[PDB]
């Protein structure tokens, strides 16, 4: 019962964008760990980024 | 007693000034196999071998979506140019260093762990580390100057990787990457087929070309997965990182 990727996907499917200081504090999971998660799915083409601090949502 | 060693590891990292302490006086440059970009190798001597260093680009992965060093380095680990390698790896970051360097064990090839920058850092439980991976890991603290000589020494021994369920995949992931396997050419080392068949699952393009007449079955096996699995590209990248954070928990 610790994080897994598909648990983070389903999280932005709901709240939509999202700071990975509440993912990591809202999914019981160690924040370098879901940095680290973002992080490889956004290169992989499934999550994506918004600054102005950070905001992390779905897709290309 | 020539040796070649792969010099990988993630970008912001020190593999930059590590591979500096190595070669030191004697770096050459050219351009890399047919592009812009630079090869940068180099020459060092253990009191056994006259190593060449071969500096790969900065990568966080192997998984090659254009981003080129990725499939750079995919090329030259594939391309059996080197002996061994060496997986330089930030203390700080693990859970961002550790993808590359579970990759560069599941194929196989012969790794050595630089463990990177430790006066960055606090201390962590090595020798349990290096066992859950199956290869040697060297801690330093470069700045000193020391460390670098253990690791020119574990370049000398290391001769294969130990054997290890190092991750911990859904089977039906297992069953469809060992059938684009077997469609591949024997040419290819057995195990590092089955790496191939699960790199193509995952989106690998380089990986799509280099296993050949089999990526056209790719696409029918992925359709017998959609069944089952809800995107495997995933569960892939995400059992991979599953069991980066049970050795990060096991060594913090």
């Amino acid at each position: 019962s610790m994080a897994s990727l598909m648990e983070v996907r389903d999280m932005l499917a709901l709240q939509g964008r999202m700071e990975a200081k509440q993912l990591s504090a809202r999914l019981q999971t160690p924040q370098p760990l879901i940095d680290a998660m973002l992080e490889r799915m956004e290169a992989m083409g499934k999550v994506v980024r918004i600054s102005e601090q950070e905001w992390w949502a779905l897709r290309l | 007693q020539k040796l070649t060693v792969g010099l990988i590891g993630n970008p912001n990292s020190g593999k930059t000034t590590l591979f500096n302490q190595l070669t030191g006086a004697r770096q050459r440059v050219g351009n890399w196999a047919g592009v812009t970009v630079e090869r940068k190798e180099g020459i060092f001597a253990t009191t056994d071998h006259q190593v060449t260093l071969v500096d790969l680009p900065g990568t966080y992965s192997l998984t090659t979506i254009t981003s080129l060093d990725e499939q750079i380095a995919c090329h030259y680990i594939l391309s059996g140019d080197a002996d061994m390698l060496i997986n330089v790896v930030d203390a700080s970051n693990l859970e961002r260093n550790l993808y590359l360097t579970l990759q560069l064990l599941e194929l196989g090839i012969p790794c050595v762990v630089a463990l990177n920058m430790l006066d960055i850092a606090v201390r962590i439980d090595i020798d349990a580390l290096a066992a859950r991976l199956g290869c040697p890991v060297i801690p330093l603290v470069s700045t000193r100057g020391r460390g670098i000589e253990a690791l020119k020494i574990a370049l000398d021994r290391h001769q294969a990787n130990s054997d290890l369920e190092l991750v911990h995949y859904p089977q039906p992931l297992l069953r469809e990457a060992d059938l684009l396997a077997q469609q591949m050419s024997a040419q290819i080392p057995p195990r590092q087929r089955r790496w191939l068949g699960l790199q193509m699952l995952e989106g690998d393009i380089y990986s799509r070309a280099y296993a050949g007449d089999a990526a056209d079955k790719l696409d029918i096996a992925l359709a017998n997965l959609s069944d089952e699995i809800d995107d495997p590209a995933l569960h892939i990248a995400d059992a991979r990182y599953q069991t980066i954070a049970a050795i990060c928990d096991a060594v913090s």
